[PDB]
């Protein structure tokens, strides 16, 4: 009978519109920055080891021109103890990456926000926890001076390397009912999806590591659900 | 259509015959950065010399008939000529106030009709200071508001560049949205209020609800302030207090009736709500309050009330109801997300009752019958539109079921079948259809038994109905582009089930062949689709589903109880051989050299995605 194809009374029509969707400067996700997706690791405090997981929530990549200060990373961060008996700390964290156009690597492109003034140490602190990780030399080999190679770079999102700064703003279960006063330092590939990071805080110890990787679920296929913002 | 080119002529005449008297009269001394020329005139902030029309009637006259060209000439030039930008850049600082407005609604015209005038910065940047000069003048026309012009502004670039919005920027330099947000904290503490000063408040919520449509720094400067949600709340159970004072008084009154008067208030301060809902800290610390859910759901029932009983007091009186309520839920879709803490407050209180009731309505639904007793009810309530109704509450159901276990969805298809949401596969308004695939995707995510229902409902030929609907959605606008995102991973969704659904995928021939000519797009050939990454990404899981299950990965890899084997260690003969036919196929039908072609591709996600096909692809080849 074919009852949903001979009623449609859609109007089909291969027309322009006033404003064509090539002209609409959305955001884009990359395939280990999915909404829904889960990463594992462990984290070296003291001496001491932590299992740690990620679970994200809401991925806004910004593109060409971005004078917006909405988060471009958003997820969920638990710590759990792996050598102690020490309870499941559980957190929301926001992330922004590092573009080298307007959030360059060292904080003092970082424009004086209320907002973004919990992401900014020292362009010191930021060099040596930047100089850690090898790709950022790869990087940077192909003060001042590092601005000002730094201007000109291609297109971040065309890049194997992704580096960004992770903040925790509150607890996850009821934020009602402080000690995530710092902040990571992390670097993710893309390739291989795998997320390393330092962790700064003032009064604490210094170059706490994160090394996390892709969670492997039980089924190869896989399915896909969507959400939007109205 | 022949009196409107004729008055078309005769105005552009008025204003030519005037304006060429007082043409000699520009004059901008300008330096371009690289002589009586005029190159490089749109390079600097500069206008020419303050013009003024000596003659009073003169200046009426070309006042009067510039402002109905502007209201004739796109229907059938001036724009276009230099001289007379200048000519009317130069009236911009005139001494008549008539002049002044009609020269800023002259030069503010082609951003919101021609395609691709949002690029024109630097115009926008000459424009803008005298527009704030224009907020400060006593005696105003009635045809210019200036409060309209800045939010159609914000509006335009907030809907074209999320994020990056001009306007914004250019007004915090130059200190005028402290002001703009003090007027508004003042506007909200006068102690004696009347009809002007809550139309002058709904503008400065409309204004302000446009600042954080698309900006988290406005949105926290504007919940640092303690005392604006009490009066949201405040203006929410004064409308529902009114709306339920008129109910309770329908049987004495009972024809033109005037609407509610603060219709525009309860309308700007749903926007509010919106802009502020849309981010999850706000949603997760600040919007935590019960009230603002409970004063929704009130909202809804409410109006719908409203337009069930009440259809006599006409169309002028529920036009802005429909509207409440399409507010409403968008608001309400906004705060059913997983990841915020009020949904289950949602569930508990019953909303998927209310747009079961919704939805099922006649006047909502038109694949149902009228009654044959409210016939005066469908000739009074006709003629309104309800798209965004139906759309919005689509929305909230696809929001329901993201990320869900099949309880919930068993529930939702319980109080809500799938025949209802059938009936909305074909709305001609293009946001009922796009919500519809997408509440379709996200119910037959991870679950077998809901492929069944949807192939038994479609008892097969869904796949043709598929292809036939990518065939004829344009690409080119949001909305379609939309529901053929959701069709592509509905086949996504659909052929990651068993074997049997791979099977009936992969024996479709047009599908193969829409994913080939999605697959070939380039830079130089986006012409059929637009060279759009998504549907590539979307067609490469397709032929990744197709072609990965557990026994090839035991095959390709290897050579309660506190410890079980893994499923890939764990009959596997008979399915490796038709996964590899399956693979023998896909090499015939030609999609190897798309997959290498879009090795060579530009985006690095599709690359690397195409880089992982093919190697597997190219292991079970061997």
């Amino acid at each position: 009978r074919k009852k949903y194809i001979v009623e449609d009374q859609s109007p089909y029509s291969s027309e322009n519109p006033v404003i064509v969707t090539s002209s609409y400067n959305h955001t884009v996700c990359t395939n280990y920055l999915r909404p829904r997706m889960q990463f594992t690791g462990y984290q070296i405090s003291g001496y001491k080891r932590y299992q740690v997981t990620v679970n994200l929530k809401t991925v806004d990549l910004p593109k060409k021109d971005c004078t917006s200060l909405s988060p471009h990373l958003s997820g969920f961060l638990s710590i759990r103890g792996l050598t102690n008996q020490h309870p499941e700390i559980s957190t929301y964290f926001e992330a922004y990456a590092v573009n080298h156009k307007e959030l360059g690597f060292l904080s003092s492109s970082w424009k004086d926000e209320p907002v973004l003034n919990e992401f900014k140490a020292t362009d010191q602190t930021d060099l040596e926890h930047w100089i850690n990780f090898p790709s950022f030399r790869q990087l940077f080999l192909m003060i001042s001076r590092i601005f000002s190679q730094e201007k000109q770079f291609d297109n971040y999102l065309n890049e194997r390397f992704i580096f960004m700064k992770w903040k925790e703003k509150f607890l996850v279960p009821d934020a009602l009912l402080a000690s995530y006063d710092g902040f990571y330092y992390i670097v993710h590939d893309q390739v291989t999806g795998n997320i390393q990071g330092f962790y700064y805080h003032q009064d604490a110890e210094k170059f706490q590591q994160l090394e996390l990787v892709p969670s492997l679920k039980n089924k190869v296929e896989s399915s896909d659900c969507s959400f939007e913002f109205a | 259509h022949y009196q409107d080119f004729k008055m078309a002529e005769s105005l552009e005449h008025i204003i030519v015959k005037i304006s060429s008297k007082y043409l000699d009269q520009i004059s901008l001394k300008y330096i371009v950065r690289l002589p009586f020329d005029n190159k490089g005139v749109d390079c600097t902030r500069a206008i020419p010399k303050k013009i003024n029309i000596s003659n009073m009637y003169d200046s009426s006259l070309l006042s009067l008939a510039l402002l109905l060209y502007l209201r004739y000439h796109y229907m059938i030039k001036l724009r276009n000529d230099a001289t007379f930008k200048m000519f009317v850049l130069g009236l911009l600082k005139s001494n008549d106030v008539n002049i002044r407005c009609v020269a800023l609604k002259f030069l503010l015209q082609p951003y919101f009709t021609e395609d691709k005038k949002w690029e024109d910065t630097r115009t926008l940047e000459k424009i803008l200071p005298y527009l704030v000069k224009s907020f400060n003048y006593d005696p105003l026309p009635w045809w210019f508001d200036p409060f309209d012009m800045l939010d159609s502004l914000i509006v335009l670039y907030n809907e074209i560049t999320p994020m990056n919005n001009p306007v914004l920027t250019t007004l915090a330099h130059t200190n005028v949205i402290f002001c703009i947000l003090s007027r508004f904290a003042q506007c909200l503490s006068l102690p004696q209020h009347n009809e002007a000063t809550l139309k002058t408040t709904t503008k400065f919520i409309k204004i302000c609800a446009s600042f954080a449509a698309s900006d988290e720094k406005y949105r926290l400067l504007l919940l640092n302030d303690t005392l604006l949600l009490n009066h949201l709340e405040y203006g929410l159970e004064s409308h529902i207090t009114l709306i339920q004072d008129f109910i309770s008084l329908k049987d004495e009154i009972k024809m033109c009736l005037p609407p509610i008067y603060d219709h525009d208030f309860v309308a700007a301060w749903l926007l509010l709500l919106k802009s502020f809902s849309r981010s999850v800290s706000a949603l997760r610390t600040t919007l935590k309050r019960n009230k603002i859910a409970q004063l929704l759901l009130q909202i809804l029932s409410k109006t719908y009330t409203l337009t069930k009983e009440c259809y006599f007091a006409g169309q002028d009186f529920m036009k802005p109801e429909i509207m409440i309520m399409g507010i409403t839920l968008g608001s309400i879709c906004n705060f059913v997300v997983e990841f915020s803490n009020l949904q289950s407050f949602m569930l508990r209180n019953g909303i998927i009752d209310i747009i079961e009731k919704m939805l099922t309505d006649p006047l909502f639904n038109s694949k149902k019958a009228w009654d044959d007793n409210e016939d005066e009810r469908r000739i009074a309530l006709q003629g309104i539109p309800v798209h965004e109704v139906k759309a919005n509450s689509l929305w909230v159901l696809r929001h329901l079921m993201y990320n869900c276990q099949n309880e919930e969805k068993f529930q939702l298809l319980a109080k809500i079948p799938m025949n209802l949401i059938l009936d909305f596969i074909n709305d001609p308004c293009w946001a009922v259809q796009a919500q519809c695939f997408q509440l379709l995707r996200n119910l037959t995510c991870n679950s077998r038994k809901i492929v069944n229902i949807l192939l038994e409902k479609f008892k097969t030929y869904l796949f043709e109905f598929l292809a036939k609907k990518m065939r004829l959605l344009n690409p080119l606008d949001t909305q379609q582009k939309k529901a053929m995102e959701g069709i592509l991973y509905i086949i996504v969704n659909l052929a990651a089930v068993n074997e049997n659904k791979k099977q009936l995928v992969i024996e479709q021939d047009e599908i193969l062949n829409i994913m080939s000519e999605i697959l070939v797009e380039t830079t130089t050939d986006s012409s059929s689709y637009g060279n759009d990454s998504n549907l590539k990404l979307a067609c490469l899981w397709v032929l990744n589903n197709l072609l990965w299950n557990s026994s090839v990965s035991h095959y390709t890899q290897y050579a309660g109880d506190e410890f079980v084997r893994t499923p890939a260690a764990k009959s596997n003969v008979q399915v490796t051989r038709a996964t590899v036919e399956r693979c023998r196929k896909l090499v015939e039908v030609g999609l190897y050299d798309l997959v290498r072609k879009n090795i060579t591709d530009e985006s690095l996600s599709v690359r690397e995605k195409a880089r992982t096909l093919l190697y597997h692809m190219d292991l079970l080849l061997k």
